[PDB]
């Protein structure tokens, strides 16, 4: 088996999910809110 | 010029008093010169060979423990005292010269004073 | 302004060049000092000027190891007429770029930009190598720097054994490291180098080829920057003696490399150098580290061999040293650190193959050409193409055709690939080994498969 | 080392920033008896704060009470005579002792690089000495009180447009008067505060560098712990000091004064000779000497802008007037002419006084103008004086 | 150039916080 | 009396050394007469001929495009075509790669023996390179073996076989490559940036694609892949060195009949799946890494974006350098100098990456662990310094800088031949290079400033890093310090 | 690190394995690259099956034989009886060290 470190440095992922529990994203390619 | 000895008397006469009192500590009058005073003398002295370093700073040494003690040099060590040979001089003056040649090109400088 | 995929508007356009360009002819001007100035006419708006000098670590014997490598690091640095800045400052002013290399038997300072700056390069490539300040801090730092080039150098077996072998290969000069050893650099110093670069730097050892140039500018910039050097009268270069010898570094670990060599003759003797070469071709191989594109020696003997026959192999390929009166042939190859001995088999084998004759006619016509498109392709470059004019004057003097390497090619035979392997292997052998060498055979051993 | 165990326990972290500081603190071994001041200057700062925290115990910042409440400490108070000269004296003291520092820093270019911060900060610890050391002479309020105070105030006044204003607001009214005296009461007690934390920062800006020397080198070669030997060479200094006070204390506790702060203050009547302590008299005589009201105040704040623009001219590579025979004669005329200045502020005016202390302002100011130039003509001498 | 238009937008600002400060409208 | 000056050991080394001095203090003006420090916008537009570049359109829409140096011996002629992972979807993705290694797997006339014999009969080499928008297959041959070399490259593109065997023995080899993607951290560290940087649009993925879809390739995949994809207005034949346009054109008309012409084109489908930049970060701390590695990049622009140009300028100004440059705290770039002189990186490398509708532009550093901050304080300082102040010397001297280099790196017929095929699919045209010339010297210095106040100043920037990068500041840091708050 | 400053045991120790093959070639100092590789358990199990009883001698010099069997047998009687391996076999060879 392979460790997910390894894994996640080997495998790049243009399908990124983050945390959403305190803030939800805005749609990817949105413009910047600054 | 009126700093020149063989011109002007009243610059021979500052000359001899000046040449007087590094002689008594054992003392040139390029060993006055601080690397702390400004960055150039610091190159300079990073650029001179280590046995001229080492000369000085062993002078600077006996300069500070004659000093420490209320005493001068014995006059059998002040006659072989050479205050105004220079081993300085030449290598600041040419570490003035490599700056102001970077300054002028508009590259940025090799060093740089800390801000207090 | 307008997008790049429309034409921009009043720009002025140049005439475009004929589809047929007539190559231009060398002229070669040797100078009343014994300096010989070679230029090209080229089509293309780039210029190549080089000075290539017939010094190295074949004269540093005995008292100047490591001069010319710190050499080689010390160069474009201050001269007595301009500052390092000044010089870096001149250089990217005109969008150059410089380059320096050292070796065994010659020295190369080189200098490319746009044909319209040729006096500029010119002015600046002969001052750096004629006024070295040799500034002692610049020295110091070159020095720190030599420390890390040489200690990287175990990252690179097949260069660390190329070096090693040479010095287990020869007795005189040659045997001297062209990575001098971190005690010998506690003595260099910028008046070393300014006595070595003085007694060895003379006119008559010194070339300055010019690729892109009309060589009345050339004169016109470089003679008066080069006669008032003194007339030094010419010597001859030490003499070398091949000898047999191993090299062995047990670091243990993993990953245990070696390279077999044998001589074969120097650029002097104008027919075998080439079956040095086709040989080299035949064998063939790869790093074996890497793949993608075919062509680039997939199906040699070595290859075909070695890495479609028996795997866990992670380096496997021919190399060639040759020098102006001696030469180096060898293979290299990495193994296992248990599975050095049936490498060294392998390889001593296949040596042993080619000498026999077990080499068909069509890996002989395939050999043949990969040695001319190499040596046809290689000359697309202006580096390179400056670099063989210089080292070829300083060489022979004449820069002979390629017309004649494509003949020699053309003329051999398998009788003549079998002859020189069975004599180049009758000879003693160079055997080096770095990694685990516990489990690698002994020098006799490996002598006796011969 | 791997410091597994305790060692020392003066380099343990409770007292690591105590010993590297204040105890193993490398120091020049040659320094004289004139780099004993800060450490005395100290000592007074802490003997003011102490005296006066312990006199404010018994002061009434009022003006039906302060003078009497002032007499109640030398009548009433047991020890109180005691707590009130020591006060008096003590401000006397931290002056003589701060001259001394001062003028040591300028006999041996202390200023100079890589030491600029160092003397800005001293600079200002000054101006904080001089404002706290005013409004604590105000506190008495006495007839030299209450007179030095309604001149102080109205230095703003030189101000065109916001001048008055700014009076009238320091004044907390019209007049000197009890807002006045409450206010300076107040601000009497928080400045010597600031005064502390300006004395860290000063011997921190310092420590950065280290001391210089009476040769004025590069002195690492040479360098010393401070304790025990420069806390003994201190010891020295502190003794001798407490015999000076001691003598003014007991002895001669009035005469560094004027008889005239033993009157209650009068707005009415005007003492004939209205003047500042000593240690402000060289800038009270500078003021007088400008014959517009203006160009007084303009010249003492070029006064401490001069101070503070010494460190920073461009000047020659040697420190040291033990080398400098011209900057020495100098530095000798400079301290005859503050002296001079000093002694011509107590002095009416009214000539010749009046044409002695604009000239003596005037030879003040030229040192500072011609320091420069002598540096800039200096830096040739290594060129000109060869072997 | 740009310093210069600094020292302006710095200036304008300066003089902004002064009016702001004291605000002397009853003395204008 | 005292010793004379060389009697002391030191008072004699200081005569050497003043000596040497005085040595230096006189220069000999025969060497001082031409190169000048200071750089000159130069106008040399007569050296600038070259030999004309002849383009030809078939009846298809297949392009081909050839530069004549009939002196040469040798030649390059190659396939260009507008394709690559970036054309693909999230279940194809990795097809181009897998495409590239099954091409020299051997046709109906040809096996792998055979088509590796043919090629190394005659000295050939044949190259393979796929990219997410571009993708280019070309052969390096003498040039008796022109027409050769266009008969193999059309039989392959064309006649590819794709045996289920080799394809099964390919799909291993990939695997592997892919459970080894490491001791290239360069092309790593690249990989996650674009994956970051172009988050949920086809520029992210990688050009190798994921395992499921490597173990997933069939036959039909790889042919409906060429069918999609390899289509005659999408595919530029580019020849350089010893070739007659003539001929080259009769071989392409000749081999090149059995293509897809698929409905297809490149510009609406960079239309309908554009791509897109998202300020983000990814940060692979490992601590048992000797050296970091990291980029820093902001949105770029596209090709024809008459922009690129002025960023071509901008990343020549930030340069690149590593430790074994001899002069790098002399040269005209402040960022190089600030690295150099206080020996804060391994390696820094200004990038300045174009695609069809976006680009990046950023800086890619190899430092030690406790030089990170200053590193990165120091990039950012340089970098934000463009949209305030720019001197004339070093717009100058980057413009002579790029020039000589564009022209410089132009040597051989291989590097003709891609700048042919790039060029072709990117502008639809080959730039002349005295039009690129007048294009690089209207990049003055207003116009950097114009661009980097665009492009850099208060923007999002995307990093990617990997190493013992705990102190490297975190994207707050770098974000903040992407604007002056002095002016 | 500190061996290469005695040459005569530095030389003493690579002509052992410069002119010896097999075992005896084996250097008693190891590179610092085994020494990465060395643990606890790699040398437990180096001792279990090297160090056994019929490879041992229990010598004294300065004691009565009772005493010492009655105190030394106790301690040692357990071990198991193990055969006798044979010997490594080395071969000499000849041959060259170099380095500079
Ligand atoms: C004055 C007040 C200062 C008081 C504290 C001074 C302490 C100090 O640091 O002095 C060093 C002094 C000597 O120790 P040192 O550190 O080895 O000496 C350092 C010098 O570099 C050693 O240098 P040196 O060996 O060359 O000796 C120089 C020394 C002595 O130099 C001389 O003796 C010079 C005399 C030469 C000419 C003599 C006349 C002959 C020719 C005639 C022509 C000229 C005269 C004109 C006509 C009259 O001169 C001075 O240091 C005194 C300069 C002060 C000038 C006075 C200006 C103020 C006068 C008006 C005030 C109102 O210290 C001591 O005495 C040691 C005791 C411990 C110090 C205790 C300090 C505690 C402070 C007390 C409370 C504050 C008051
Ligand atoms: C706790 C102190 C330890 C002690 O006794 O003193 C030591 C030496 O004495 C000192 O260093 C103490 C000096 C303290 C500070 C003295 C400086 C006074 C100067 C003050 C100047 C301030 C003036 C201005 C005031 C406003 C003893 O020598 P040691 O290093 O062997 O100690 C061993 C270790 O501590 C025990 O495990
Ligand atoms: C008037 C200007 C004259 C300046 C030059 C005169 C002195 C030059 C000759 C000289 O230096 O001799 C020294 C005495 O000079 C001296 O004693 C220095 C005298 C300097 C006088 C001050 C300069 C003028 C100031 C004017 C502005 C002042 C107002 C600002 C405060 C020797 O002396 P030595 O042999 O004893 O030394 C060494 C003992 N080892
Ligand atoms: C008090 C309230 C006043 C409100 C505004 C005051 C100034 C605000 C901006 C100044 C500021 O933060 O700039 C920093 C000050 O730096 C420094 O300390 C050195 C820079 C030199 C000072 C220049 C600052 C602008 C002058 C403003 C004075 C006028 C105030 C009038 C209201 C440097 O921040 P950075 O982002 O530029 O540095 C990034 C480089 N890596
Ligand atoms: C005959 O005539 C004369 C005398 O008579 C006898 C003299 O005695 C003297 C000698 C006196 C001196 C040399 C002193 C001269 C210099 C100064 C500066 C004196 C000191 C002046 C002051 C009293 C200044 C006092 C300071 C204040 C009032 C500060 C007020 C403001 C405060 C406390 C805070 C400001 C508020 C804010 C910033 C708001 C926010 C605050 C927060 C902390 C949050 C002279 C010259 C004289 O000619
Ligand atoms: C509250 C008053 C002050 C205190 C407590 C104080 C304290 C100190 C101390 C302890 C030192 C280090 C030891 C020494 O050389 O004396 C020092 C150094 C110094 N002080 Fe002060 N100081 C005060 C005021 C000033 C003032 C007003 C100035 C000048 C404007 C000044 C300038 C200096 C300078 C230049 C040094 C460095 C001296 C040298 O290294 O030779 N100080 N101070
Ligand atoms: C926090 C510390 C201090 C407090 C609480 C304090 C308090 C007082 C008080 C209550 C008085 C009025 C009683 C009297 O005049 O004797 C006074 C007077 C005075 N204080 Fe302070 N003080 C402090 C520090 C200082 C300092 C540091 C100085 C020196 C700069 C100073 C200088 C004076 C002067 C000159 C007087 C007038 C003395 C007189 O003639 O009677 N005080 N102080
Ligand atoms: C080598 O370098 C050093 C010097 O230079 C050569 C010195 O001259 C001195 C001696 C002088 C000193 C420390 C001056 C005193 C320090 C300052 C900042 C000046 C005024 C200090 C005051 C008023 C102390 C008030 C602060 C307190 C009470 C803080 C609270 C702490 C406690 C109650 C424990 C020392 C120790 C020194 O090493
Ligand atoms: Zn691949």
């Amino acid at each position: 088996e392979v460790p997910a470190t390894v894994e996640a440095v080997k495998t790049p992922n243009s399908k990124i999910v983050y945390d959403d529990h305190n803030h939800e994203r805005y749609p990817p390619g949105d413009p910047s809110k600054r | 010029r009126l700093v020149d000895p063989r011109k002007n008397f009243l610059a021979r006469m500052h000359m001899k008093s000046v040449s007087n009192r590094l002689r008594r500590y054992g003392l040139r009058y390029d060993d006055l010169y601080d690397p702390l005073y400004d960055l150039d003398i610091k190159e300079a002295l990073n650029r001179l060979p280590r046995e001229i370093v080492d000369a000085r700073n062993q002078r600077l040494m006996r300069a500070m423990d004659l000093s420490m003690k209320h005493e001068y040099l014995p006059d059998n060590l002040q006659a072989v005292q050479t205050p105004f040979r220079s081993y300085l001089q030449d290598m600041l003056a040419l570490v003035k010269r490599e700056r102001a040649e970077r300054e002028a090109l508009g590259a940025l400088p090799l060093y740089q004073r800390t801000i207090p | 302004l307008t997008s790049l995929d429309m034409p921009l508007q009043g720009v002025s356009l140049p005439p475009p060049l004929a589809d047929k360009v007539e190559p231009s002819k060398l002229q070669i001007t040797t100078l009343p000092n014994g300096l010989k100035i070679a230029s090209e006419t080229t089509p293309n708006p780039a210029a190549s000027i080089g000075l290539y000098v017939d010094c190295g670590s074949i004269y540093e014997a005995p008292y100047f190891h490591g001069a010319t490598h710190l050499l080689e690091r010390m160069a474009f640095k201050s001269t007595l007429n301009r500052t390092h800045f000044r010089l870096v400052r001149e250089i990217e002013a005109i969008g150059g770029n410089t380059s320096a290399s050292a070796s065994r038997e010659q020295m190369s300072y080189t200098i490319d930009a746009l044909k319209t700056y040729v006096p500029e390069m010119v002015e600046v490539l002969i001052d750096s190598v004629r006024n070295p300040a040799f500034l002692d801090w610049e020295v110091n730092e070159e020095l720190r720097k030599m420390k890390v080039e040489i200690a990287e150098l175990a990252k690179n077996p097949m260069g660390f054994l190329l070096e090693a072998i040479h010095s287990a290969g020869y007795s005189g000069p040659l045997a001297s490291p062209l990575y001098a050893p971190e005690s010998a650099l506690d003595r260099l110093n910028g008046e070393l180098l300014e006595e070595f670069m003085t007694e060895n730097f003379t006119a008559a050892r010194m070339v300055l080829a010019a690729s892109g140039v009309e060589h009345e500018e050339l004169l016109k910039v470089a003679e008066p920057l080069t006669s008032d050097l003194p007339n030094v009268p010419p010597q001859l270069a030490p003499k070398s003696q091949y000898v047999g010898g191993d090299f062995r570094q047990h670091t243990g670990g993993e990953a245990t490399h070696f390279a077999v060599a044998f001589e074969v003759p120097g650029w002097n003797n104008e027919k075998e150098a080439v079956t040095a070469t086709v040989l080299q071709m035949l064998m063939g191989g790869g790093g074996s580290f890497s793949a993608g594109g075919p062509g680039k020696g997939m199906h040699s003997w070595l290859y075909r061999r070695v890495l479609n026959e028996y795997q866990e192999v992670q380096s496997c390929t021919a190399f060639t040293s040759i020098f102006n009166d001696t030469g180096l042939f060898g293979i290299y190859g990495c193994s296992s650190p248990q599975f050095a001995a049936k490498a060294i088999e392998l390889a001593a084998k296949e040596l042993k193959d080619v000498a026999g004759g077990k080499v068909n006619q069509a890996h002989l016509d395939r050999a043949k050409a990969a040695t001319k498109s190499a040596v046809l392709m290689n000359l697309e470059s202006r580096m390179i193409a400056a670099e063989d004019i210089g080292r070829q004057i300083l060489t022979y003097g004449e820069r002979k055709p390629v017309d004649q390497f494509l003949k020699s090619v053309d003329q051999l035979t398998l009788k003549d690939i079998a002859d020189f392997t069975s004599k180049v292997i009758s000879k003693p052998l160079t055997m080096g080994s770095f990694g685990d060498v516990l489990a690698v055979p002994s020098y006799d051993t490996i002598s006796s498969k011969f | 080392t791997i410091r597994n165990q305790r060692f020392s326990l003066l380099k343990q972290p409770i007292s690591s920033t105590l010993n590297q500081h204040l105890v193993d603190y490398p120091t020049p071994s040659n320094l004289s008896y004139w780099w004993g001041f800060g450490s005395l200057a100290g000592i007074c700062l802490v003997i003011q704060i102490v005296t006066g925290v312990f006199l404010a115990m018994h002061y009434t910042p009022h003006v039906d009470l302060a003078f009497n409440s002032v007499e109640h400490i030398m009548r009433d108070v047991e020890g109180g005579w005691l707590l009130r000269y020591m006060h008096a004296n003590g401000a006397s003291m931290f002056f003589i002792v701060v001259y001394l520092h001062i003028f040591r820093g300028l006999y041996y270019a202390s200023y100079s690089s890589p030491r600029e911060f160092v003397w800005c900060l001293g600079v200002v610890i000054f101006l904080l000495m001089i404002v706290t050391a005013f409004i604590g002479y105000v506190l008495p309020w006495g007839q030299m009180s209450f007179w030095g105070a309604t001149v102080i105030t109205s230095l703003a006044s030189a101000i065109p447009v916001v001048g008055d204003t700014i009076v009238t607001w320091l004044w907390g009214g019209f007049s000197v008067d009890n807002a006045t005296l409450n206010r300076f009461f107040s601000l009497h007690y928080l400045l010597p505060f600031i005064l502390v934390g300006a004395s860290l920062l000063h011997l921190a800006a310092l420590h950065q560098y280290g001391s210089n020397n009476p040769l004025g080198v590069h002195s690492e070669m040479d360098k010393i712990a401070f304790y025990p030997y420069f806390y003994v060479k201190d010891l020295v200094g502190w003794v001798a000091f407490a015999i000076f006070f001691s003598i003014w204390i007991f002895y001669a506790p009035n005469v560094l004064g004027h008889p005239d702060n033993y009157i209650p203050a009068n707005p009415m009547s005007t003492p004939p000779h209205i003047v500042p302590e000593w240690y402000f008299l060289p800038i009270y005589a500078i003021l007088r000497s400008i014959p517009d009201k203006a160009g007084g105040v303009a010249a003492i704040a070029l006064v401490f802008i001069c101070l503070l623009a010494l460190p920073f001219f461009k000047s020659m590579y040697v420190r040291s007037s033990s080398f400098r025979p011209i900057y020495q004669g100098m530095f000798w005329l400079l301290l005859a002419d503050c002296l001079l200045l000093g002694w011509i502020g107590c002095q009416p005016v009214e000539a010749p006084f009046v044409t002695i202390g604009q000239i003596s302002s005037l030879v003040f100011f030229l040192f500072f103008a011609i320091t420069p130039i002598l540096g800039r003509v200096g830096r040739g001498i290594p060129n000109s004086y060869t072997d | 150039t740009i310093d210069i238009q600094a020292a302006a937008g710095w200036g304008i600002a300066a003089a902004a916080g002064a009016i702001w400060v004291v605000q002397p409208f009853g003395w204008i | 009396s005292p010793p004379p000056p060389h009697l002391m050991p030191y008072d004699h080394a200081a005569e050497i050394i003043k000596n040497k001095i005085k040595k230096l203090e006189n220069p000999d003006k025969r060497f001082l007469k031409y190169a000048s420090p200071h750089p000159i916008l130069a106008s040399h537009n007569h050296i600038l001929s070259a030999p004309e570049t002849r383009v030809t359109t078939l009846p298809n829409g297949l392009r081909v495009a050839t530069e004549s140096n009939l002196s040469a011996k040798t030649a390059t002629v190659g396939v260009w075509i507008d394709a690559g992972s970036r054309f693909e979807s999230d279940e194809t993705n990795g097809t181009a790669h897998f495409l590239e290694h099954m091409i020299f797997k051997g046709t109906d006339r040809r096996t792998v023996r055979a088509l590796e014999e043919e090629i190394e009969d005659i000295g050939g080499h044949l190259n393979a390179y796929t990219s997410r928008e571009q993708t280019t297959y070309y052969a390096k041959v003498l040039d008796s073996n022109v027409n050769q070399a266009l008969d193999v490259l059309a039989d392959i593109l064309q006649n590819s076989k794709f045996e289920e065997q080799r394809i099964n023995r390919e799909r291993d080899v990939i695997l592997r490559e892919m459970q080894e993607v490491e001791g290239q951290t360069d092309e790593v560290v690249l990989d996650h940036l674009h994956a970051t940087a172009f988050q949920y649009t086809p520029l992210g993925r990688t050009i190798l694609g994921p395992a499921q879809n490597v173990k997933s390739i069939t036959r039909e995949d790889l042919q409906n892949y060429i069918k999609t994809h390899y289509t005659a207005s999408r595919m530029v034949i580019a020849a350089a060195g010893a070739v007659k346009h003539e001929e080259v054109v009769e071989q392409v008309k000749k081999l090149f009949t059995k293509l897809s012409s698929d409905p297809t084109t490149t510009s609406q489908l960079v239309a309908n799946e554009p791509a897109s930049f998202t300020g983000s970060e990814v940060r692979m701390i490992d601590d048992d890494l000797p050296l970091a590695q990291f980029a820093v990049a902001f949105e770029g622009a596209s090709w024809t974006d008459p922009d690129s140009v002025a960023l071509m300028v901008m990343q020549t100004m930030l340069g690149s350098w590593n430790k074994n440059v001899g002069g790098g705290k002399h040269v005209g770039s402040d960022l190089t100098q600030r690295v150099a002189i206080n020996e804060i990186a391994e390696s820094i490398m200004a990038f300045n990456t174009n695609y069809k509708d976006t680009g990046l532009f950023g800086v890619y550093a190899v430092a030690k662990a406790d030089c990170l901050d200053d590193l990165s304080y120091a990039i950012m300082y340089e970098v934000t310094k463009l949209a305030y102040r720019v001197s004339d010397a070093d717009v100058t001297r980057a413009r002579n800088q790029l020039k000589s280099s564009l022209l410089l790196h132009m040597d051989g017929t291989s590097p003709i031949a891609e700048d042919i095929g790039r060029q072709l699919l990117t502008y639809g045209r080959r730039i002349p290079t005295a039009e690129l010339f007048a294009r690089i010297d209207a990049v003055d210095a207003s116009t950097v400033k114009r661009v980097a106040n665009k492009y850099i100043y208060d923007k999002d920037i995307a990093i990617s890093a990997i190493g013992p990068i705990q102190d490297l500041p975190d994207y707050n840091k770098f974000r903040r310090r992407t604007y002056w708050n002095r002016y």
